């Protein structure tokens, strides 16, 4: 019974709008991803709303060392197939079957070593009743193949872990008075399976308090609380990576992460790459090392890793500045005359950067109340002494 | 076209002296654009004589008139009967001047 | 009256450049009054009045 | 003088003797250190007059006069001493030397667009978007339209292409919105026998 | 294209055009009713919100996303040409989705102690 | 469970009480007891009920 949209609507006397921006995505309150080559997950199917989970079960029966697949529904007869290979074998084509005989898609050229492929394929009733094998086929321009294959037992399961985490989500999202979409924003930054417990519940209340007291957007509060940005678009919306540093395209050119190494000496005249940072932070090339020094103590040179994780360190650097209204000049002399400033934000601790947040918050209320620069504030508290006769 | 990436398109734009309102250069119209935001006029530039100095003037004005280098390459040469019947070919192609 | 709809039909009975279809076919001429049909071009001159 | 304030009588007692270094006159006028480090690098590799050398480059007034109008400048365009190296090297119009090459240009203007805030990047950019679309149709017009359509002027590939080229960056429209748009235009051009 | 001519070949529209001719005057008399700002009177305007509320009855769930594909305009228009109910859905009427929308928001404000115009 | 009572709206209808009403709003005993017996009525001559 509760199963039924308009009973659980109902039940928990939700608005319609706010039902909808539940169940249109209720498929992430499934398992994520396969384990013990199971996914458990919802399906929409809904011609009438209702809500059904099924368990998928792969069996892999034939060159299992060729490949990993991955099958995931998301509607009636309808799905995604994912899998990666583990072989190379120089396919004229990549052609994939039902079993062995309707061909649902079929791919030219050769498939790739370690590259997840994809492909929207259908399976009918007819099918899906079956534990039906999906045979996947690398024809080589010889005709010779890399055949692979797995059976995939398509059962109709139990609701119940379906609707404790949607009790969860329903629950958290009407305590905390948060978008739905926030809160599935915030939780997967804590794990890769969506399950709410104590260490994403434990952020969520620094996010409300940091969205109040600095009036940011949810996104900018996540980066504050110590998480990396996020490549996904939610909401019909740009992602935040895409907001930052690709719209608009400079000339013409896309940046990603990558393996490459982008430098951030001022006078080494960087690539495109440093151009992006620059304008994504709204900074020169002298601040930027600045910055850069301030985030890591660790890095003795100026180039650093392309990955996400240091673009997200720089972006906590950036934003502790901003936040207060400071830019990078007083932030550092701040955190010097704190004496907090040795510690690096690169390698900290989520309490040591509450405390670091609290500490600064402090310390520049207490200099707006008494009408003092930080250039006084850093003389006062100053060691280095100029060796100069005057 | 050959063509394969944007700013390869670019370069070829740059220099398309046969089409009635290329030659476009992007670069430039960016570079003087970005300075008639920031600083109308080159009062700050014009302000520091140091820095005037190691331009070429006609180097900073011609920012101001909006001559871009191949359009300057275009105004500058030299028309005479003895290379009208190739400048021809240059600037104008394959339209017939009747 | 700005009878915008109504007005195009009235006006397109003597003149519609997309053209008239009677019977299911589409006929050859624009002008739908034959005077201005078979008057095709000025007199060598006018009447001065 | 006065502008260093309280430091002064410090920076004015080590620049009487050969002492004054960029980091103490960096600290005394609040500035960054390798923002003068960088715009003494500068301004030596470039041909002032007077010439401007290590040895006297803060010990002489007309040398620290010289650093700081880098400085001034860099920050009037609010983007780095290497940003307004690489603007004077754009001597385009002179024969002294060789012209500046489209990478070097490229090069300036990614440097000096990323000083820009959200406002004038956003004009900066719808500028830039008119200038391309008239680049592209005439280049469209001249060397890619098929000759059968006799496609004159801008004007005849809008009636073609059945898209504006001409409209402002001012005006937004959905996607299918414009399609809409252009098959309409394209069955009242066909009724109309006009095609 | 004449409404009415289409009505008559199946008079069950005419059922629906009385039916919510009788909405119509229901919200009326309680607009009418709650134009007076006294105590008394806003029970009136009340009773006659929800007397028309049990009458329309339960609001329609329609689940947001279905079958519909985001097919290619190639694909859309041979479906379509096979001689577009063929693959493009039927809507409900606006109209009485907009008495569910009137309706809900009125009885809001009586709830909320607001006017009609929503100013406390 | 005679009365599939599922939601607010259902409770209201039937114990015949405002109860999602705000605390602004303030009514005599008496005025309120007649605005139940009413909307009881209403409901049984409909046939709702």
């Amino acid at each position: 019974s509760l199963a039924m949209p308009e009973y659980l609507k109902r039940y928990y006397n939700l608005s319609d709008e706010e039902l909808s921006q539940f169940i249109g995505k209720a498929s992430n309150f499934g398992q994520q991803e396969y384990s013990n080559n199971q996914l458990i997950t919802p399906v929409v199917n809904s011609s009438d709303g209702t809500v059904k989970v099924y368990r998928i079960t792969r069996e892999y029966t034939t060159n299992a060392y060729q490949m990993d697949v991955e099958l995931f529904p998301f509607g009636g007869e309808n799905y995604r197939l994912d899998y990666k290979f583990k072989n190379f074998y120089n396919a004229s084509y990549l052609s994939i079957k039902l079993n062995d005989k309707r061909e649902l898609v079929r791919t030219e050229g050769a498939p790739q070593v370690n590259i997840e492929y994809s492909a929207n394929i259908t399976l009918n009733t007819a099918d899906i009743s079956q534990p039906f094998e999906i045979g996947l086929t690398r024809v080589l321009p010889s005709g010779s193949w890399a055949y692979a294959a797995a059976k995939f037992t398509v059962e109709e399961y139990n609701q119940y872990s379906f609707l404790l985490k949607l009790n969860k989500a329903i629950r958290l999202s009407r305590a905390t008075e948060l978008s739905p979409t926030i809160l599935e924003g915030i939780v997967r930054s804590v794990n890769l399976q969506l399950d709410i417990n104590t260490d994403v519940l434990g952020k969520v209340f620094l996010t409300k308090y940091y969205m109040q007291r600095y009036a940011i957007h949810a996104e900018t509060a996540l980066i504050l609380c110590n998480a990396p940005i996020s490549q996904r678009s939610y909401d019909n919306q740009p992602s935040q990576f895409d907001r930052l540093f690709n719209t608009p395209l400079l000339n013409g050119q896309y940046f990603s992460t990558g393996d490459e190494e982008i430098d951030l000496n001022s006078g080494s005249t960087g690539d495109w790459r440093k151009t992006i940072l620059k304008r994504a932070f709204n900074i020169d090339d002298v601040s930027l090392f600045r910055l850069l020094k301030i985030t890591d103590h660790d890095n003795k040179d100026g180039k650093i890793k392309n990955n996400l994780k240091n673009l997200s360190n720089l972006y906590i650097g950036k934003l502790l500045a901003d936040i207060h209204q400071l830019t990078i000049d007083e932030l550092d002399l701040l955190l010097i005359a704190v004496g907090e400033g040795k510690t690096n934000l690169s390698a900290i601790s989520d309490k040591q950067l509450a405390t670091l947040i609290r500490k600064l918050n402090t310390i520049t209320s207490w200099l707006h109340t008494q009408k003092w620069s930080v250039f006084q504030l850093f003389i006062m508290t100053s060691t280095s002494y100029n060796k100069t006769l005057t | 076209s050959k063509l394969e990436n944007y700013t390869k398109v670019m370069e070829m734009l740059s220099t398309f002296r046969p089409s009635g309102a290329t030659p476009y250069h992007d670069a430039y119209e960016n570079v003087r654009e970005v300075i008639q935001l920031q600083d109308p006029g080159l009062e700050q530039l014009n302000a520091s004589p140091a820095i005037a100095g190691l331009m070429h003037q006609a180097s900073l004005l011609g920012i101001n008139a909006s001559i871009s280098p191949e359009l300057f390459n275009i105004l500058t040469e030299e028309i005479t009967e003895g290379n009208a019947e190739e400048l021809y070919k240059k600037n104008f192609g394959n339209i017939e001047p009747a | 009256e700005q009878n915008f709809d109504e007005a195009n039909r009235w006006l397109k009975y003597v003149w519609s450049p997309s053209g008239y279809i009677v019977h299911g076919q589409i006929q050859n001429y624009q002008w739908n009054v034959r005077p201005l049909l078979e008057d095709t071009s000025w007199n060598s001159d006018p009447l001065d009045s | 003088v006065n502008a260093l304030g309280e430091k002064a009588s410090s920076v004015l007692a080590a620049f009487e003797a050969n002492s004054l270094t960029a980091e103490q006159l960096a600290d005394a006028m609040n500035l960054d250190a390798n923002l003068l480090l960088q715009a003494s690098i500068q301004a030596q590799n470039h041909q002032h007059l007077p010439p401007v050398t290590p040895e006297n480059a803060f010990s002489s007034w007309t040398s620290i006069n010289t650093i700081l109008q880098w400085v001034n400048v860099a920050q009037q365009l609010n983007v780095a001493p290497q940003g307004v190296s690489a603007l004077v090297g754009l001597d385009y119009i002179q024969s002294m030397k060789e012209t500046p090459t489209y990478a070097q240009w490229e090069n300036a203007a990614g440097v000096l667009t990323a000083g820009l805030n959200s406002q004038q990047a956003n004009t900066l950019h719808a500028f830039l978007d008119e200038s391309r679309s008239a680049a592209l149709s005439t280049y469209y017009i001249r060397q890619v339209a098929k000759a059968a359509a006799a496609i004159k002027s801008r004007d005849d590939l809008y009636q073609y292409l059945l898209i504006d080229n001409q409209v402002s960056a001012a005006i937004k429209t959905t996607r299918i919105a414009e399609a809409i748009a252009s098959i309409q235009l394209y069955v009242n051009r066909a009724l109309e026998n006009v095609e | 294209v004449d409404p009415d001519a289409v009505a008559q070949h199946d008079p069950m529209h005419y059922k629906v055009s009385t039916f919510m001719r009788t909405l119509d005057l229901l919200i009326a008399r309680g607009d009418h009713a709650y134009r007076q700002l006294e105590r008394d009177t806003l029970n009136e305007a009340k009773m006659w919100y929800m007397q028309a509320l049990h009458l329309l009855g339960d609001k329609p769930y329609l689940p947001l996303s279905t079958t519909w594909s985001d097919p290619r305009l190639d694909r859309a228009a041979d479906i379509t040409t096979q001689n577009l109910t063929d693959l493009f859905l039927p809507q409900i009427n606006e109209v009485m989705m907009n008495y569910w929308q009137t309706l809900a928001q009125r009885v809001y404000n009586l709830r909320h102690n607001l006017s009609i115009d929503g100013q406390p």
